[PDB]
């Protein structure tokens, strides 16, 4: 089983609702795949796509919904207090999760930001919050005002996270060990004065790790200016650009590496 | 002439705020208004990096200002904010570097001082906060009533003490009644060498 | 701390005119999270599109995926229009078939 | 460029002192050092009237200063002290008029503030005099111990209050022991709108 | 008798004794003639010149010496206190005296100065001191510190002064009503380019009031640039200057008026 | 408030060479009262002169009279030298016979 691959949570809250955003919302991730979604308007933790066929214990989803309702409260409250002491509008975010140590225990993560900058951390092995700015005090003090908060935060991170991760590697093995290989295409178009641009594009693959190498007359030539993006259904899409001298195109090939392929795959114009 | 101002300390401190490095040139001239602002951060040119020059028409000459917005993190980690002004009536690119201090910071001493008894013969009294022994001069004091902003204050400029430190006073004028009713007042000081760049000290009857 | 978005338009399967596919606009690197996003056909808004859950990255900036079912033709222009504070006038980005 | 400064208020107030109107020009140049100072009082030219320019050799240029001594009476009765600088590299006689205020004076409020209890945890304390609501900004504060001069003080610049008045603070740092031994301290304020241009207010344990 | 002619006192004290000055000294005057001198080193009030033949009551001079010793004390003390509170060196002066009203009572004078400027006054009919400067307080407060001071100051001015003045008009009539007429001389010397300067000079006269008029061909021509000064023995000396065109001298005469003369006196070159 | 002295030299009786008279130097208009004053004969100090009592006028400035017995001649120069703070170098004033 893919021992230890990260389980991570993304959390946010905002004061300005002029573009129709929820006041609080969260997403959860196993490595690169998102397995959960949640917002204050539905108050339910629902599985994402493929994760709905996973054999889980009868109480799996009820328990995720509970932990998330707790967080929602601590976040929405932090905003009102900030609104009271300082003029403006605010955006609050958090990053929380874990990864498995070889003996199977936890190595956690917990950080926070206010209006685009990191302003606070939380060490679960001590139960304390830290910072360096005036708003750290306002927020940290508000959260300390009920000791259980800190205690339940250390447990989510050092106990629940690793048990969830460990159950996912097993019950969700088919999902994690999938290698849908990429579908390839290579094309050329006009560039700047006297130049041409080649674009190697990769469709529908999983996992997201893929390597590009361009070849001029069968010899390694660089990897080009590359990028990746989500594909709307579980798989990914990527592309790399290379500038060549006009008239020079037919000398190049594109080659990619991927865990879903038995050996590299050479592509032709 | 090209002046270059820092972000307000509060605004680099608070993630809820937005820090700006303002390059104020006063002159440029007519026939040569074409002042190409150049903004560099550490080494690298930032293009715009949301640089925003807005033209003013003053004196007998032009007052031109471009405002580079800064990442809180970068300025706190002290990058160099280099403003450069071009033109053709101008033989050389007028260069200007700012960043913060680089150090050695001294933590301010915030004591709050009640009105004098002789001043309770007035029916407006004054509340005083002494903030001393800080460095650099870059500080920000504010006042609150009970828990909420008081707009009724005057802060003196940081003035250098015998110490080689800076000091200031800030004077909250409240109503004699408003003090006598045992109402809580507070001065809220923001400086680099404070606990989270922030502290607060309370005046109550 | 404000950050302008990065905008990237592309398709699911290798494109071919007259053949059913899915259009994808991936908007990322932005702050704040309040943003407007529409899929355009010949400069006019397409009705009833889908969107993924809004998320963010290790550097805190936000990201999300708008998408819908479409059939490319040789004459029809497809784009992605986005409004955000950092933008005085909205930004329109056109779909590039080699992507 | 010709700046023209007033006599120090203490020095026009005290007959034991001597008031001087100082005309500080910075430039003049070489090849044309020949700056004929011209001193007029009300209308009349005073020749010397004990005018005393003493040459300085600065920057890359000359710093020339002439000091006209004033009758206490005249300045208090506000005559015009007109300085004029000549030369030939200078197309026009650079003219400068001073006199006092002319008014409407506002009398300062002198309250003396003890150290804070939190400051008795330090073994040097600070003594504060608040001087408020004066006009014009032309004031002079000093400190004494028991009856004799204390050199250990720092005065803030007059800063304009909401009132349309000026205010200042002056901070005497003494030894915690020196305060605790019930020793008398005093701030001695001098401004036009005070009883004999002079007042004094005492701090004692 | 010359009713009311002023009786006046001049008083001074200094901190700097590098030029051999006494710490305190006084002079007294009847109109323009000085009848008394006194300093801290002799501590005696002695008559000046002609005033030694005046028939006075046996206790006249002992009483003047007493009043002056009092003043000496108040003045020397004011300096030490000023020296204590302010760095520097000081000079203190006073002007005190009276003149007779027709019913024979007093119209007094009392003013003070510090380092060349007036800083204080004293009204004898109220007994108070006034001022407007920081050193007024230091000095005025020091003098109030013994109520009798004020009382004895009001008596010197409203009672003693007028009785002294009234006794002087009588016992000293020959002295006050003397009119030693001036001895005259008129001369000419070179001036500025093309000019000449005439100087009319008057020797040994009393009283000090004298009028000068120059005449060109018997007709009034101005009074010239005039001045007066003491003569070392009780009488005065004066002089007036007139600028004329070179070669024009013999047209001018000098004419003076004086109470010691029966009618004006014309003088010749 | 400082004030430089005014200096005026003259004689008692109308002058005549070879005839006994009295020389007078009247120093006035000065402040402070600390002053040095000497009578000169051919630029060198005359010994044993007299002085009146030091006094002052309605405007507070001081005045006094130095004097002595002398016989004018045609060749001998008489003056009055004075030192005071307002003076960087002393001032010497010569006797003018028409005064
Ligand atoms: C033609 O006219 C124009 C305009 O004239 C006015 O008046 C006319 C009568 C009228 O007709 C109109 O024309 C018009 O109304 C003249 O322009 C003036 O030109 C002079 C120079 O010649 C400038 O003077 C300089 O000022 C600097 C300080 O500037 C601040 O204060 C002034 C006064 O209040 C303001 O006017 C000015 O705008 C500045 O305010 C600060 O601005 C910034 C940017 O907006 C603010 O930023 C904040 O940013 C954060 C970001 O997060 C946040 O967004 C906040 O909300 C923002 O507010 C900041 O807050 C403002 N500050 C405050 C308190 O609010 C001086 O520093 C400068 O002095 C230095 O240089 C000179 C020259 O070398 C030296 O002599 C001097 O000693 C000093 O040198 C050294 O400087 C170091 C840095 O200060 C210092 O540490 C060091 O100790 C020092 N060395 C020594 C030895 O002392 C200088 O005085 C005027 O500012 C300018 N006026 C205006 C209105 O812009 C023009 O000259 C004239 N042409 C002629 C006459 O030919
Ligand atoms: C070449 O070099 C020289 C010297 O440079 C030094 O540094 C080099 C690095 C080095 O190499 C050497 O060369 C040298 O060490 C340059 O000279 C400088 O030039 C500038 C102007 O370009 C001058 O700046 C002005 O300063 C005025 C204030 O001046 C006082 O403070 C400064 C700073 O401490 C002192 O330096 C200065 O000497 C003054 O001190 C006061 O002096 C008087 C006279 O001695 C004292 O008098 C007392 O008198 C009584 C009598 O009884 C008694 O005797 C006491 O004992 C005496 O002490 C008095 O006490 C002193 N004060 C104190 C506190 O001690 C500024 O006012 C002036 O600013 C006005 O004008 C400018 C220009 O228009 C405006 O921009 C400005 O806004 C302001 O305008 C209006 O002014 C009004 C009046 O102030 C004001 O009310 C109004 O609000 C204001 N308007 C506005 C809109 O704000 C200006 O800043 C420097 O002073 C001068 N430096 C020196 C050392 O002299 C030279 O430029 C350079 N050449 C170049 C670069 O080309
Ligand atoms: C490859 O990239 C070089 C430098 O950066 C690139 O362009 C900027 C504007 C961003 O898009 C950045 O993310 C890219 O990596 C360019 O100088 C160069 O022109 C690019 N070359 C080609 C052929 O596209
Ligand atoms: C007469 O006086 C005029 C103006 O004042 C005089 O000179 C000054 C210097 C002092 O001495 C002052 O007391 C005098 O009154 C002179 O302009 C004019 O030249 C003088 N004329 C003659 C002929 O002496
Ligand atoms: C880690 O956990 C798995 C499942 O319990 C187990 O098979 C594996 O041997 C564990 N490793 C150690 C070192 O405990
Ligand atoms: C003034 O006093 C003299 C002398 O006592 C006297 O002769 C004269 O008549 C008096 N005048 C009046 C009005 O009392």
């Amino acid at each position: 089983a893919e021992p230890r691959l990260p389980l991570m949570y993304h959390l946010a809250a905002v004061s300005d609702l002029s573009t129709g955003l929820p006041s609080f919302w969260a997403t959860g991730w196993l490595g690169a795949q998102q397995y959960l979604t949640y917002n204050n308007l539905r108050q339910e933790a629902d599985p994402c796509g493929a994760w709905i066929w996973e054999n889980q214990v009868s109480w799996y989803w009820e328990k995720e919904t509970t932990d998330l309702k707790s967080k929602e409260q601590l976040f929405l409250e932090a905003i009102r207090t900030l609104e009271n002491q300082i003029n403006g509008t605010f955006t609050l975010q958090g990053l929380l999760g874990c990864e498995l140590a070889p003996d199977n225990s936890s190595l956690p993560t917990a950080v926070f930001a206010l209006n685009g900058e990191e302003f606070m951390r939380f060490n679960p092995r001590t139960g304390n919050w830290s910072g360096e700015w005036p708003e750290t005090d306002i927020v940290g003090n508000l959260w300390m005002k009920q000791p259980e908060a800190a205690r339940k935060e250390s447990e989510f991170l050092l106990t629940s996270c690793p048990e969830r991760l460990l159950g996912h590697l097993e019950r969700g093995r088919q999902n994690l060990e999938w290698k849908e290989p990429p579908s390839m295409r290579l094309k050329a178009r006009p560039g700047n004065s006297g130049s041409s641009v080649l674009t190697c594009a990769a469709f529908s693959f999983y996992p997201p790790e893929l390597k590009f190498r361009f070849l001029r007359n069968g010899l390694a030539s660089g990897s080009g200016n590359c990028s990746t993006g989500p594909n709307g259904d579980g798989s990914f899409h990527a592309w790399s650009l290379l500038e060549v001298k006009r008239g020079d195109e037919h000398h190049y090939q594109c080659q990619v590496e991927h865990e879903g392929l038995a050996q590299p795959l050479t592509v032709d114009l | 002439s090209v002046f270059l101002f820092p972000p307000k300390p509060k605004d680099t401190l608070m993630i809820s705020r937005t820090p700006e490095v303002t390059c104020v040139v006063v002159d440029v001239s007519h026939e040569d208004p074409q002042v190409k602002f150049n903004w560099y951060v550490d080494g690298v040119q930032v293009h715009n990096a949301k640089t925003k020059p807005r033209e003013q028409q003053y004196n007998s000459t032009y007052r031109v200002v471009s405002v580079l917005t800064v990442l809180h993190q970068n300025w706190l980690d002290g990058k160099e904010y280099k403003c450069k002004v071009s033109n053709k009536a101008l033989p050389a690119p007028i260069e200007k570097t700012i960043s913060k201090a680089k150090g050695q910071p001294r933590e301010p001493q915030v004591y709050t001082l009640p009105p004098s008894r002789e001043e309770m013969t007035k029916n407006q009294v004054s509340l005083t906060c002494l903030v001393k022994g800080f460095y650099p001069s870059d500080i920000a004091v504010e006042w609150e009533s009970n828990g909420q902003p008081e707009n009724n204050y005057k802060t003196t400029p940081p003035v250098l003490d015998s110490d080689g430190s800076f000091f200031l006073y800030s004077k909250l004028t409240v109503d004699k009644s408003r003090w006598q009713q045992g109402n809580v007042f507070s001065c809220s000081v923001m400086h680099e060498a404070l606990h989270n760049h922030y502290t607060q000290k309370s005046l109550s009857l | 701390i404000q950050k302008t978005p990065q905008i990237q338009v592309y398709s699911r399967h290798p494109p071919e005119n007259g053949k059913p596919n899915f259009l994808n606009c991936y908007v990322s690197q932005f702050h704040p999270p309040q943003i407007e996003i529409e899929l355009l056909k010949n400069g006019k808004k397409i009705p009833n599109i889908e969107m993924s859950d809004l998320s963010f990255s290790k550097d805190w900036s936000f990201y999300i995926l708008a998408h819908t079912e479409f059939t490319p033709t040789e004459t029809d222009v497809y784009a992605c229009r986005v409004k955000h504070v950092t933008l005085k006038e909205p930004k329109t980005v056109t779909w590039d078939r080699d992507m």
